[PDB]
């Protein structure tokens, strides 16, 4: 971690939360049952 | 072959004036 | 002239240990010309954020000085290396040698002549201690990033000026030669 | 910065027969012994004393006063020098050759005042301040009277801080330097932004912030009360500063103990 940029990232989710928890519950439990139809999973990237 | 040879606390050309040889002069 | 101002970042020479130059945060910034009045309210104040940390880890970090990069850290700010005494332990009793090789006729191709031994703890760290220039362990704990709240706003006198990186600050001049 | 002018020339008489006369305390033996020529010339010394030439001394007293308050730079005190010494090399008489000897004992004396100007900053600091104080609106803002306190510490803030502090009239706005450094520059005259809340109970740009946690540890019960904003915030700054002081010998503790590390559990 880097104290001075790591609002930078998290920002743009470069680092931090993964991308099942910086959304709204409600998005997150909608887009699980929908990636059979519907794939959400690859737009909404997940920090590593 | 051996040396020793004594007088060594330094030298004296005291001061308030100073050395011999004469550094340069005839 | 602005506030929420973009941290002055601090270069390193891994020569004199002192540190070099000084410039805005050339790289790392956003492009939000193609954001509207949502987001850049928040990249507005995401920077502010990041101002803020610098500021307290400046002030958390730093030991508090008065001059940006000074040309010559004094001897007791710089991180001083402090070994161990060396403990050898001197592995005979040189007495008993000596006296069995005069007598008898030992010729010695713990001990069993003398059950005697001893340590000589020495002392391990220097004489006088080191006095210029830190090292980079040290350069990214003195010279955190530095946040200008406000621009060349002064007469020349005032003015960050440990920043131009041909400064110095021996003589107050920018060297030459280029 | 006259014996800067003694130390750079005039290499005593009493001096001079207290050793001839051999009246000295650590070797009384020591000018006896010396060669006789030596002390055949340095007895017709201390018995008809040899007149000198004082002039380039004191003028020398005064170039090395100039040069350390700032007028001719350091590299031109060999034009200067000339300049002078020809000059007090015409006119000179008991006139001039006195009226130096009153300015070089009288600069080297009259520097109190001098000292005055770096002990209270009464030069850029307070002289600038209570010209901008003059510049604020009238002193009776509508909402509170908190604002004379404030106003206050920033006088008792730049009075007891002799570091830098200066206050510039860096054009139409005066701005205060918290160092020569400089790196909280403030404006002062873009916190015509807080004769907004000087009485109430996110407006603040972090400008005005930055006067607030610049001057904030120099106030107590001062800015007082719920005055909204103004008054907590400065009660915050404070209790921040507080946390601060406490973080960062934690810090040096938490680092000399044994990496980010102890600045993510500190901040």
């Amino acid at each position: 971690a880097t104290p001075s940029m790591m609002p930078q990232w998290s920002y743009m989710h470069i680092a931090g939360q993964d991308a099942s928890e910086y959304l709204s519950p409600g998005l997150v439990q909608f887009a699980r049952a929908t990636d059979t139809y519907f794939s959400l999973g690859n737009k909404f990237r997940n920090p590593t | 072959p051996r040396h020793g040879s004594r007088p060594f606390m330094g030298t004296w050309n005291e001061i308030g004036t100073s050395q011999l040889n004469g550094g340069a002069f005839s | 002239s602005k506030e929420i101002p973009t941290p002055y970042m601090w270069s390193y020479q891994p020569q004199m240990g002192l540190a070099a130059g000084a410039s805005q945060d050339y790289s790392s910034r956003m492009n939000w010309l193609s954001a509207g009045p949502h987001m850049i309210g928040r990249v507005n104040g995401i920077r502010a954020t990041r101002n803020q940390i610098l500021l307290e880890q400046a002030a958390l970090t730093s030991t508090p000085r008065s001059q940006l990069n000074p040309p010559n850290w004094p001897a007791a700010q710089v991180y001083q290396e402090n070994p161990a005494p060396t403990t050898v332990l001197l592995p005979r009793d040189a007495e008993a040698e000596v006296q069995m090789t005069n007598s008898g006729a030992q010729l010695a191709g713990r001990s069993s002549f003398t059950p005697r031994q001893a340590y000589l703890t020495l002392q391990s760290s220097s004489s006088q201690p080191r006095s210029g220039g830190i090292g980079t362990l040290q350069f990214v704990e003195e010279f955190v990033p530095s946040v200008y709240f406000n621009p060349f706003s002064g007469a020349p006198g005032l003015y960050p000026d440990d920043f131009i990186p041909n400064y110095d600050a021996v003589s107050e001049s920018v060297d030459g030669y280029d | 910065p006259a014996m800067l002018a003694a130390l750079q020339s005039q290499p005593d008489w009493a001096a001079a027969m207290d050793r001839i006369l051999a009246l000295t305390t650590r070797n009384p033996e020591a000018f006896r012994q010396q060669p006789q020529a030596n002390r055949f010339s340095a007895i017709l010394e201390a018995v008809v004393p040899s007149r000198t030439n004082p002039t380039h001394e004191k003028v020398l007293a005064i170039v090395n006063a100039l040069t350390e308050s700032k007028a001719i730079r350091k590299d031109e005190a060999g034009l200067i020098y000339n300049a002078l010494l020809e000059r007090v090399a015409r006119y000179n008489s008991t006139n001039v050759q006195a009226n130096l000897d009153r300015l070089t004992t009288d600069v080297r004396e009259a520097v109190a005042q001098r000292e005055r100007f770096m002990h209270d900053t009464n030069l850029g600091s307070q002289v600038a301040l209570n010209a901008f104080l003059s510049t604020l609106p009238a002193n009776v803002p509508r909402g509170q009277e908190d604002y004379v306190s404030f106003i206050s510490a920033l006088r008792l803030l730049v009075a007891e801080v002799p570091q830098s502090e200066v206050y510039q009239s860096g054009p139409d706005y005066f701005f205060q330097t918290s160092r020569q450094g400089l790196q909280t520059v403030n404006l002062t005259q873009a916190f015509k932004n807080l004769q907004g809340m000087w009485g109430v109970r996110s407006l603040l740009t972090p400008n005005t912030r930055l006067l607030l946690l610049l001057i904030a540890p120099f106030t107590n019960s001062s800015t007082i009360s719920r005055d909204s904003y103004l008054g907590h915030l400065i009660t915050l700054y404070r209790e921040a500063i507080g946390q601060t002081q406490v973080d960062e010998q934690t810090f040096q503790e938490i680092t000399s103990v044994s990496d980010t590390g102890s600045l993510e559990a500190t901040l």
